[PDB]
């Protein structure tokens, strides 16, 4: 599964493609990485699952993260961008519903919802 | 040059004989021939490809005897004449394909390195702050930069901390320079295994002094690994020179503040670690906190082995033939080369510890004109 | 290694074939998962080695788990099934024969033997 | 690498050519020998560093030898003919300026100038 | 020199000859290897030249040595069977007397005085 290599396409649909490649595994954990002449990208999976409580929800999340960061030139230092999506539910849940779910907030999120999100405008 | 070999053992010998009228008409010879032969190449430094075929026999001879008017025949410790032939093959397996490929993709040591602080622009520096603040203080004495508080202690600890830096970029260049050595970085890879077995019916195991029937069992296993070198290119390297001006100065900074007071701090190596300096300095910006590296040739070695055991079937024979079981196994080994596209990785050099030593040097707070 | 699914089919030979996915695998341990809408389908493998003694033989170990775990319902609360063997021989001893051993086992039991030794017979 | 043997011309380009052989190797060293009726021809060659002064660049020294002994005859003692040369510069500089040095010196040596020098000539 | 390649004849003239070759070199001295079933090869060559002394003569000395050793088997221990024989003589004698006197040596020495050695008779 996850395959040897991890495409992404930066600027959405029909941008520059890159092939990640992979570099790392332990625990249900995977990182894929590649390096680059003025950056580097960066792309991790995880997942976990809650300890029992006597009287509680058992529940998971998993975890995906994009980072990205950009070598120092001249005084300027370095600065990296990221940005990761978790996904929590119980146990024993109905997964399609869950999809449903995720498919709804990754079609909220838009390039003009980004340009508005970053203005701070709340 | 590429030579073929041919070397061959004997696994076992037996007789096997017929009476009539009192007389041994036919008393022939049985012979089991340990077989093998390589193929390799010498008197060329670089690996060179190589395959082995191997095959061994293991018998335990026939037994007892008949008789007859005026006549008789006998095999005791006679190995049956099935082992004269001794043709085997190893078993059909899915086959491999670009193998040296993924090795070459997996095998990629690249991975991030830890991020350049901002001084390291300034790193070329050092040797005249220090230099001019020493003079001008010994001019007019400790008096000056009180203002900024500063004096004689935090300057032999800032240069103290500097040469302690230097040591640890300069072993770790020595450590770089070794590794370019001994054919580089090595790593291998585990490629699978394959197991498969089988079974076989009615093998003739005796054609004379009677007839023998056998069953027979065959086993297969194959395994398949890769290993390459990935080693810096040359040029890359970082600056490799040697260092014992360090252990003077610290000798010297032993005196305390009162020999420094004295003649003594005129004896401090300036041009050795401006020299340095810059060229650590020149070479780390140049770079990125990396080495860069380049993949050899690409191997993969792929033994296989088989065996063949049998077991004697006794419902067609003759009542005096007794035993017969025997068991062979055939080996192969090889040995390929095989090159992939050009590709670099890049390989971090100091991390964390190496780079935090001198992030908080105290002087940085005199503004730069005083010293400039 | 064997791959990275495993087909179980529940009911013996007759159907119901499950396709589980490999998750990890750590130190020749490897287990595979797979979600159901009522139920959880897992299974392990594992080797290993016992603690060495001065002067007795070392054994081989070798551990196959099948486990599952209904969700649930109603008042009824959360409960699980497992099913696994274990082989112990000794380091180098002939495979072919332990082979036989453990294999003239899994002959042996069958549905009929099941339904008798479900019902605390001996 | 220099060849098995080496030619020695005394009297310049004239004639009288004689022939060393390797015998001993180690150490980026080397040194030829040849034994006569009345006298015994040598060569050395060495290489090193010099031990480092903790304000100094370093150094790299090259040198080359003949030695000539003459046996002991009537009642006068053996002695001993030599001239060698040696070469010195940074480590790491540059090798077509190095090397341009020192074919001056050669080319200023000569029979006239050698019959100045044992004349007690500065 | 001596040829990269040693040859002996075992048994003399007409006998059966094996082959070594160089190993490594250093200080005037030169050995090589065979590896054999039973037992195994070994040849060395040395040079070496006596310490000087006020006053008395100066002499050099030449070794080679054979020596061939046969691994232990069952109850008997490893043995070896070793001879070797050096030429002394002084710095600027002549050559040909000393090849002169060797030869005499290799002449005297044969078959059946080598029994007759064995023999134990002076
Ligand atoms: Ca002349
Ligand atoms: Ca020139």
């Amino acid at each position: 599964a996850l395959g040897d290599t991890l495409t992404i396409t930066l600027g959405g649909s029909g941008g520059t493609a890159k092939v990640l490649r992979k570099i790392n595994q332990d625990g249900y954990t995977s990182e894929y990485y590649l390096p680059e002449t003025s950056s580097s990208f960066r792309a991790k999976v995880r997942h976990t699952k809650e300890s029992v409580k006597p009287n509680q929800v058992q529940y998971e999340r998993h975890n995906v993260e994009f980072t990205e960061t950009v070598y120092a030139s001249g005084s300027t230092p370095e600065f990296v961008r990221q940005a990761y999506v978790v996904i929590r539910h119980k146990v024993g849940d109905v997964s399609a519903t869950v999809s449903d779910l995720g498919e709804a907030l990754s079609f909220y999120l838009n390039e003009a919802l980004y340009g508005k999100l970053i203005g701070w405008e709340s | 040059m590429a030579r073929i070999r041919n070397r061959s053992s004997i696994a076992s010998s037996g007789m096997s004989t017929f009476y009539l009228f009192g007389t041994p008409i036919v008393n022939e010879e049985i012979i089991v021939r340990n077989t093998e032969w390589c193929s390799d190449v010498i008197g060329n430094p670089g690996d060179n490809p190589l395959d082995i075929h191997k095959q061994e026999w293991t018998i335990k001879p026939l037994s007892g005897q008949i008789i007859f008017g005026s006549g008789t025949y006998r095999s005791l410790q006679c190995p049956p004449e099935y082992c004269r032939g001794a043709s085997l093959s190893h078993l059909s397996l899915p086959s491999q394909s670009g193998l040296g490929t993924t090795a070459l993709a997996r095998t990629n040591p690249s991975r991030p390195a830890f991020n350049l602080p901002a001084f390291i622009g300034e790193l070329r520096d050092l040797p005249r702050m220090f230099k001019i603040a020493g003079d001008t203080m010994l001019r007019k004495g400790a008096n000056a930069f009180l203002s900024y508080q500063f004096g004689w202690k935090p300057l032999i600890s800032d240069i103290s901390k500097a040469l302690d830096f230097s040591a640890t970029v300069r072993t770790r260049s020595d450590e770089w320079h070794r590794l370019y050595s001994n054919g580089g970085l090595k790593r291998r890879i585990n490629l699978g295994v394959d197991i498969e077995q089988k079974k076989e019916n009615d093998v003739v195991l005796h054609s004379s002094n009677g007839f023998v029937v056998a069953s027979h069992t065959v086993i297969t296993v194959r395994k398949t690994w890769a290993t390459v070198r990935w080693r810096p290119d040359a040029g890359s390297l970082p600056p490799i020179t040697k260092s014992s001006s360090e252990k003077h100065a610290r000798a010297l900074l032993g005196l305390g503040v009162g020999g420094l007071i004295e003649g003594a701090w005129q004896l401090m190596p300036w041009s050795w670690m401006v020299d340095w300096f810059g060229n650590v300095g020149t070479f780390l910006q140049a770079s990125n906190n990396t080495i860069g590296a380049s993949p050899g040739l690409v191997n993969i070695m792929t033994t296989t082995t088989t065996n063949h055991q049998f077991s004697v079937k006794r419902d067609l024979s003759d009542g005096w033939i007794k035993g017969g079981d025997c068991s062979a196994t055939v080996t192969s080994k090889a040995r390929s080369q095989s090159s992939g596209p050009t590709i670099t990785a890049s390989i971090p050099n100091l991390s964390g510890r190496q780079l935090s030593i001198l992030g908080a040097l105290g002087i940085q707070r005199v503004p730069r004109h005083l010293l400039r």
